[PDB]
RNA sequence: AGAGGGCGUGAAACCGUUAAGAGGUAAACGGGUGGGGUCCGCGCAGUCCGCCCGGAGGAUUCAACCCGGCGGCGGGUCCGGCCGUGUCGGCGGCCCGGCGGAUCUUUCCCGCGCGGGGGACCGUCCCCCGACCGGCGACCGGCCGCCGCCGGGCGCAUUUCCA
RNA sequence: ACCCACCCGACCCGUCUUGAAACACGGACCAAGGAGUCUAACACGUGCGCGAGUCGGGGGCUCGCACGAAAGCCGCCGUGG
RNA sequence: GGAGCGUCGGGCCCAUACCCGGCCGUCGCCGGCAGUCGAGAGUGGACGGGAGCGGCGGGGGCGGCGCGCGCGCGCGCCCGCCCCCGGAGCCCCGCGGACGCUACGCCGCGACGAGUAGGAGGGCCGCUGCGGUGAGCCUUGAAGCCUAGGGCGCGGGCCCGGG
């Protein structure tokens, strides 16, 4: 009865501790790749643009895929069409802000809600930090913050994302399964924009700081993140 | 030389002044007991800046410490000697207070009892 | 006035009713009160049936 | 400030019993935890039936039992149902059954018996099957209250048959101004 | 029980719960069923469709035992008996059929809901269904007026 | 059944003393004085109680027999044990333990008896420790 | 009489005084500190206790062990007997087992086709023993194992008490 | 928690009102008193008992009622609803 | 030579808003606990013959389904064993199970918290009387009254000291 039972009890930690390093080594590589795949990424925008100024010619980069849409404006007074809106990009709060894929849909979306956000492309930095500092999983819909893989695994394992650093590549490349990936997260609650703001009432292009500003919208993040 | 409690942390209180009542100030037939301002207009019902502070359940007591009386014990009313034995399996966390309408006799036969059993009592140097 | 479904009932406490009120703090007493006289009635006929005809 | 109605927040559905009697309270003692440690739906079923009201849980005619349990396969398995168990006097052959009952009237307790099947209890129940494996899940028609017959589009709402509240039926307790077409109108 | 009524629990609240725009006020619609036809009138028709107006024939000394007439369906006709004359029945071997007489056990007529089972009966009564005398006979029985 | 009478007795018993936020039990054999299921003398087929010789000196455990309740006269069997601190709660320790009866209370037992053995403490240096009586 | 003839208790408004404190934005109020008072808890070191251990002093009988007695628990062989559930056998209680029935019979009896009582019949409730099974907290008796108490044994590298 | 000081805050409550610190009314102060009751009828909800039934009244049988003008029982158990 | 007006910089100031943390409550979790292994769980266990360093010689996959704390092993001596928790000594224990379990109890995770009229829930809030119950309290002083005394409670209120 004992000893076999023991062994076998030894067996099984042993199969367990087996397995747990090998998922470590493949997250481990994943990463790895993943380094390697945004430098390819970087260098090869450039590499192209360089190419077109070689000829008399011009390379006009992709228009962008992902926009990170920061709510900067209070939950009073505001009409009904904006406020459906705001609560379809889960901007519910003010500072709370979202990763969001674009296209014809989307975009509109976001015009129709221009003068209570402010929004745009975010780099690959703001991705990571965003999800390192204030990464919380939505986990039997209970914000639960991402303290281990096991989290974000049990939930989002069933699409080969098995750890943070997948993650973040699903997020900034806006991979097949962004929609579930990204839903996964919840909403990034900022704290206010140390510095201040420029005006939140005005668009951005008009000295404010609602609406599109494109590359500008990092430098907002790591003054609220 | 007192009787400690089992465990002794800081008690932490949110309001120590007393909630009394709006315009007992005032008025010899308004007493201090608190009650709610129903009145349509009411500087104090209504939360303005400068006014007397509406109790809510957030002022509430941490759950821990909630009952701790200075010492650490929670009170626990005796009444009578055998009342008392009760606290026999407690007396590192509750005491005894002794009840105002018991006799300066038995007074002294419930305190003397308390000391067998190391019960802390919270009112014995009195009657005499 | 009416609100929204019920029985459109007419009670009949339109007169002075109060007035003309009867309670029942009798019965036990007159139930007792009966079973006595009733009692004393068979020991008078006595050996005819208590019943009556 | 977030953007919620607080409004349907609480769900209102109830948790215990609303009776205080002692026996039941067992039943639920019990059958929470095997609701909680099996895997098995009939005790959450079960459980979430013992919170509810008379109202909300009928009696189950005999009759009803019956022919729920001579569908086709249902066969050498047992019914269970958290009200009653009633008789039906208009039916007459009661073939030999396997019954779990909160409660079985006295009729329909002997009508079973002599047919040679077995009642049972709850507590009884679960020791016979603690998942409820082999179990007929029945249930008493809900909408039999006479009550119902008032609800729902108001009479003299074109289209409805709902019983108004009268006080009496008879010729001349309304079917007037309203139901003939000869007095005023008809819907 | 006061304790438990909803008067305690409004102590304190100016207006007793019946707001303070409008207020307590003693017979703002009328009393009673005042204004059926003006001012009340959509809930009388929405509620009780049929209340006014005449309808039928008058009858004057009304008298409800003379159309005393109590009913029983086929579906519980062998609950007026015994089980051991049901039984008693479907067994004997002569064809006897065992009588039951309805009038005795309080009902008049003999409607003719439900499945009879096939077994013979004489029903007395006072009167009967069309289709009460149908399954009757095809159950293998005889119906028998009674006055 | 235990339970049931549980259910019947909870708040309404006689015993039972609220007050002051918390609440107590007077019932015998309740080690812990406490209004629960477990720690009930009344209510279960076997009970354990431990109260002080009536001496003065020792501690008498009290077992129930499960031979027969019904008759209380019978119920309970008292035993006195009225040894070197130490050993009374060993004795008092395979009493609950290696008999198998009520494994649940024992601990609370051993405290009980050891707060009885603790009362029989000296009265007299008691009063001794707390006035230093020097000097006036 | 700090119960004095409208006198038990003797609240508040209001007034007198005594003590303390303050004082040109009517007072009063909320929050926050400070100062002073009133008492209350101390300490004429509060270094607070409790386990276990090591050493150092002092003192009673043990524990460990057997032996004798008592009491308790638990157990299976269900061993032997009482106990009761489901089933089967006795048709055995069935008339020495009663009620109920629109089941039957007026072969019966009694009273006047009906009433009462028998007599069949059915449903229900009780005796006899055997067998199987749930051997069920429903109990006893022996045997076993374990526990506890008392007394016997054990006088001291032990087991206690105390500092 | 008694008093005083100082900084900041701070208009008088009740009420009707779209709007009350209002040049809108009520209010010198204190004590005691003081306003959603009971009956009947309906409806829905909930709890319990019994369930094709259910029912209790009214009446009666059991006691001088200490507790009783209760409690119990009734081929009335169902005339009847 | 702005403390004005128009255009613009840095910098700093603070709301009950935002962020982090504490504490109270409410809502939600098919929430947990009536006593058990187990953290992307992706089995466990008979039992029979045949055998053994064999194994299941499958993707630059970057990997999850299979591999390097053992499967067989050290001891008794190629053969036997691979044994029992009334004792493995324990990070898991399926033999028995809280310090914890008033199961109307206890515990854990998230989220949230303006409010008239109005609605509902809970009040170990409060008043007076009745059935029960506290081997309650009381001339060794009840009720009430008063108190710059000590406390508890978010609060309704409450408890103690003195008079
Ligand atoms: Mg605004
Ligand atoms: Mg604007
Ligand atoms: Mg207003
Ligand atoms: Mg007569
Ligand atoms: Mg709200
Ligand atoms: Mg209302
Ligand atoms: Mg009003
Ligand atoms: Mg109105
Ligand atoms: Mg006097
Ligand atoms: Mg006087
Ligand atoms: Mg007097
Ligand atoms: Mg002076
Ligand atoms: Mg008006
Ligand atoms: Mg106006
Ligand atoms: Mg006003
Ligand atoms: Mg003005
Ligand atoms: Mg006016
Ligand atoms: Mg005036
Ligand atoms: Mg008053
Ligand atoms: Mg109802
Ligand atoms: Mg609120
Ligand atoms: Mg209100």
């Amino acid at each position: 009865n004992f000893a076999e039972l023991k062994i076998k009890r030894l067996r099984k930690k042993f199969a367990q501790k087996m397995l747990r390093k090998a998922r470590r080594k493949l997250i481990y590589e994943k990463a790895k790749h993943y380094h390697k795949e945004y430098r390819q990424m970087y260098r090869t925008e450039i590499r192209m643009a360089r190419m077109a100024r070689k000829a008399g010619n011009f390379y006009v980069p992709a228009e962008p895929k992902l926009a990170f849409v920061i709510r900067i404006r209070g939950i009073n007074g505001v009409s009904p069409k904006v406020r459906k809106v705001l609560q379809l990009l889960r901007l519910r709060q003010i500072f709370n802000g979202t990763f969001v894929k674009l296209n014809k849909a989307s975009i509109n979306m976001l015009r129709i809600v221009e003068p209570y956000i402010a929004w745009g492309y975010p780099n690959l930095k703001s991705v990571n930090e965003l999800i390192y500092k204030r990464g919380y999983g939505k986990i039997n819909k209970k914000r639960i913050a991402l303290t281990d893989n096991a989290l974000i695994a049990r939930s989002l394992g069933k699409y080969g994302i098995i750890c943070m650093e997948d993650l973040i590549h699903e997020i900034y490349t806006v991979g097949k399964r962004f929609k579930e990936a990204n839903n996964f997260l919840w909403p990034f609650k900022l704290s206010s924009p140390r510095g201040g703001m420029k005006k939140k009432t005005t668009h951005f292009v008009e000295g404010e700081d609602a609406g599109n500003r494109e590359d500008q919208i990092n430098r907002l993040i790591r003054r609220m993140n | 030389a007192a009787l400690r409690p089992l465990v002794k942390p800081k008690i932490v209180k949110k309001r120590t002044k007393k909630f009394i009542r709006h315009q007992s100030d005032r008025y010899v037939k308004i007493k201090r007991n608190w009650r709610k301002p129903r009145g349509i207009d009411n500087r104090v019902r209504r939360r303005f800046k400068g006014q007397i502070l509406m109790p809510n359940i957030g002022y509430g007591s941490n759950k821990k410490t909630k009952h701790m009386l200075p010492s650490g014990f929670r009170k626990f009313l005796v009444h009578n000697v055998k009342e008392l034995e009760v606290l026999l399996m407690c007396n590192k966390s509750y005491c005894a207070e002794i009840a105002h309408n018991v006799s300066s006799k038995n007074r002294k036969a419930i305190v003397e009892r308390a000391a067998q059993l190391a019960i802390r009592v919270t009112n014995p140097n009195a009657r005499l | 006035a009416p609100s929204r479904n019920g029985m459109i009932l007419k009670p009949h406490f339109h007169k002075d009713w109060q007035r003309r009120v009867a309670t029942w703090f009798n019965q036990p007493a007159r139930k007792i009160r009966r079973r006595k006289a009733r009692q004393a009635r068979a020991r008078r006929i006595a050996p005819r049936p208590a019943s009556g005809p | 400030g977030v953007d919620i109605r607080h409004n349907k927040d609480r769900k209102v559905r109830r948790k215990e019993p609303k009776s205080q009697d002692i026996y039941l309270r067992l039943l639920v003692k019990l059958y929470r935890f095997l609701a909680r440690r099996t895997n098995s739906t009939f005790n959450q079923v079960v459980l979430k039936r013992l919170f509810m009201s008379r109202t909300n849980r009928p009696p189950l005619s005999l009759s009803r039992m019956i022919r729920k349990m001579k569908l086709p396969g249902r066969e050498g398995k047992t019914a269970v149902v958290v009200g009653t168990i009633t008789d039906d006097v208009r039916v007459q052959e009661v073939p030999k059954l396997k019954v779990c009952a909160l409660r079985v009237s006295s009729r329909a307790r002997s009508r079973i018996l002599k047919a040679g099947g077995k009642i049972l209890t709850f507590d009884q129940l679960a020791l016979d099957s603690p998942k409820g494996c082999g179990t007929v899940l029945l249930s008493g028609p809900r909408k039999g209250r006479e009550v119902y017959r008032h609800f729902g589009k108001a009479p003299g709402t074109p289209h409805s048959h709902t019983k108004p509240y009268v006080r009496s039926k008879g010729r001349k307790f309304e079917r007037a101004r309203g139901r003939r077409a000869s007095r005023g109108y008809k819907n | 029980p006061s304790r438990l009524r909803k008067t305690r629990k409004l102590r304190g609240h100016v207006s007793h719960g019946h707001g303070r725009i409008g207020k307590h006020r003693k017979h703002p619609g009328g009393r009673g069923n005042a204004g059926g036809m003006h001012h009340h009138r959509i809930n009388f028709d929405k509620y009780h469709p049929g209340y006014f107006g005449k309808v039928g024939m008058r009858h004057y000394h009304l008298k409800r035992n003379q159309s005393f007439c109590p009913t029983v369906n086929l579906d519980k006709l062998w609950t007026l008996v015994s089980e051991q004359t049901r039984v008693n029945a479907a067994k004997n071997k002569t064809g006897a059929a065992p009588i039951i007489d309805v009038v005795r056990s309080g009902y008049y007529k003999v409607l003719g809901k439900g499945k009879l089972p096939k077994q013979p009966v004489i029903v007395k009564a006072k009167f009967f269904s069309r289709r009460a005398e149908e399954k009757i006979k095809g159950v293998g029985g005889a119906c028998v007026l009674v006055a | 059944s235990a339970h049931l009478q549980w259910m019947v007795v909870r708040n309404c018993s006689s015993f039972l003393i609220k007050r002051n936020k918390q609440t107590y039990s007077t019932e015998p054999n309740n080690l812990k004085a406490r209004n629960s299921f477990r720690y009930n003398g009344l209510i279960h087929r076997k009970t354990v109680g431990v109260e002080p010789a009536a001496d003065g000196k020792g501690v008498v455990v009290v077992m129930k027999r499960r031979s027969g309740q019904r008759k209380p006269a019978t119920s309970y069997v008292r035993t006195t044990i009225n040894k070197n601190a130490r050993a009374t709660l060993s004795s008092i320790r395979h009493m609950i333990r290696k008999n198998k009866y009520h494994p649940d209370l024992r601990m609370a037992a051993i405290r009980r008896a050891s707060a009885i053995l603790r009362s029989q403490k000296p009265v007299m240096v008691k009063r001794k420790r707390t006035r230093p009586t020097k000097s006036s």
